[PDB]
């Protein structure tokens, strides 16, 4: 709501809004990091015959 | 040097020949501490880009008609820890230098 | 009308087929082959000694 607090468009605030959705997709990247960890931990092992 | 000493390899004048492009080391699938917990080596996978060629007959210097390039998997080479050691079967082993 | 044990043969074949399916599945997912990386663990089993009298 601070991010969606309305103000007249400068170029700097619009580029920093683009960088705000860039941390949103970085948050999506951390989500995929968590998924990459849990697929390693959850999966069973191979063993000796 | 080990790949320039052997390759290219060719048949008994059958004009089928295997030559060498380049190599690459894959990323380690397992990092160090849990590798020491679980039991495996601290390996690294290997990729070799090979280019199988076969010539056109009745022209040994003639242009090959079939080239086929792949990243063939071969072996696992162990990397080195930051402390100079190796990891073999869960444990940690050192290679001693030789005086000959 | 002679004697008959065809139902016995069908029953015995049913037992053999069901047991062969179950044992084939167990020997399929217990002696599998690990792929491209090898055995990801180790057995580590060791047996010590005891003090066994001999009366």
């Amino acid at each position: 709501r601070w991010l969606e607090l309305g103000l007249t468009d400068e170029e700097k605030q619009n580029q920093l809004e683009q960088l705000a959705e860039q941390y949103d997709e970085l948050k999506h990247e951390f989500e995929k990091k968590l998924e990459a960890k849990r697929r390693k931990i959850t999966q069973g092992d191979d063993l000796a015959p | 040097a080990a790949f320039r000493s052997v390759f290219p390899i060719q048949s008994y004048s059958g004009n089928s020949e295997l030559q060498y492009v380049s190599y690459r080391l894959g990323e380690p699938v397992f990092d160090v501490q849990e590798c020491q917990i679980r039991g495996v080596t601290y390996s690294a996978p290997l990729r070799v880009k090979l280019r199988l060629v076969i010539y056109e007959r009745e022209a040994p210097e003639g242009t090959v008609k079939d080239i086929k390039e792949q990243e063939v998997y071969m072996g696992e080479i162990p990397l080195m820890t930051d402390n100079g050691t190796f990891v073999i079967n869960g444990t940690e082993r050192v290679i001693v230098s030789q005086l000959h | 009308n002679p004697i008959d044990l065809t139902v016995l043969a069908e029953y015995h074949k049913q037992i053999e087929s069901n047991l062969q399916r179950i044992e084939r599945k167990n020997q399929r997912t217990w002696y599998s082959k690990p792929g491209e990386r090898g055995i990801t663990c180790s057995g580590r089993q060791k047996i010590k000694g005891k003090s066994i009298p001999l009366i």
